[PDB]
């Protein structure tokens, strides 16, 4: 488990434990890009989220890798 | 609680040597369910529905049994709360660990001032004597003590003064974040 | 060959520009010309993030580059 938030710049993971503040995923982010919408498959271990600027969904895994168009 | 006759009388007696609740309560469950068979077996007696003395023997076999089983590390207040605070900071076990051994060093360094305070002191006491006693030479020599002494006590207390104040500020600080 | 990522250091960290390392020993120097509580440092910790210290704090500016001399 660990907090998934988003903003305009990036969709960050962070642990809920305010010791060790470092990520947890890697951060999405776009060029001009704005996060608004979220959520995750954790079975696939897979965020989803839109990009406000784009107007695309995408899902993407935690690792960073396998970004894809929903 | 029952019909039958004597099991009534029985069931009494379980209450008055006020025995094991869950055993009195499954005693009444077994009786229930005997002053049923006894009935039944009463009813063939009328009914002429036994000759060879089954439905009797039965009964009374479980009564005569059920008459067995029912008879019928801190040191300084300080250190203490600064533990009591840092125990709800956002500190990580490897960092709790060392904080514990920093505060272990400063109880050391804390024993250490309060035993020259109490030195200070007692020289103070013999500084008193002498002074009363106006010895030149006593004056001398118990200064030549005394007035490095003091200087020693208070190079600690500013040593355990600035130790005290990172200790809690940091614990304050790991306290909000 | 651009493996195995993970990230060492994100607390506080504004706008971090220098870098340099001293494997040898083990510390790692980082500039930031300003942190998300406003001071501007140079700083050293181990090479795994940890133990972190202002190592420069007063005048310190816009720190933009950083280099060792072993």
């Amino acid at each position: 488990n660990f907090l998934l938030f988003s903003s305009k710049t990036a969709v960050r993971g962070i642990p809920f434990t305010l010791s060790t503040q470092e990520d947890v995923m890697v951060p999405v982010t776009g060029s001009p890009s704005f996060f608004v919408g979220i959520d995750f498959d954790a079975q696939h271990s897979t965020v989803f989220y839109s990009d406000l600027s784009k107007d695309i969904i995408y899902k993407q895994k935690i690792d960073g890798t396998g970004k894809e168009v929903i | 609680e029952f019909r039958m006759e004597k099991l009534n009388q029985l069931w009494e007696k379980a209450k008055r040597l006020h025995l094991s609740p869950v055993r009195l309560a499954e005693l009444h469950s077994d009786l229930k369910i005997q002053e049923r068979d006894e009935l039944n077996w009463k009813k063939l007696k009328v009914e002429g529905l036994d000759g060879d003395g089954e439905k009797e023997a039965k009964l009374v076999h479980n009564l005569n049994v059920i008459l067995a089983r029912y008879g019928l590390e801190f040191e300084e207040p300080r250190v203490i709360d600064l533990w009591d605070l840092a125990q709800s900071a956002n500190f990580t076990e490897k960092e709790l660990e060392s904080f514990r051994e920093e505060l272990k060093h400063f109880e050391a360094k804390i024993e250490k001032h309060n035993h020259y305070q109490k030195q200070l002191e007692i020289s103070h006491q013999k500084l008193k004597h002498v002074e009363s006693i106006g010895d030149p030479e006593h004056i001398s020599r118990n200064k030549e003590k005394y007035v490095l002494l003091e200087e020693k006590t208070k190079e600690l207390g500013y040593k355990v003064k600035k130790h005290l104040q990172d200790l809690s500020s940091r614990v304050s600080r790991a306290r909000h974040n | 060959e651009g493996n195995q990522r993970v990230t060492l250091i994100t607390e506080n960290l504004g706008h971090p520009r220098g870098i340099a390392l001293d494997p040898t020993v083990g510390y790692l120097f980082f500039s930031d010309w300003g942190s998300l509580s406003g001071q501007p440092k140079v700083e050293r910790a181990f090479m795994d993030g940890s133990n972190r210290k202002d190592l420069v704090t007063t005048k310190v500016g816009w720190p933009a580059g950083i280099t060792l001399d072993l």
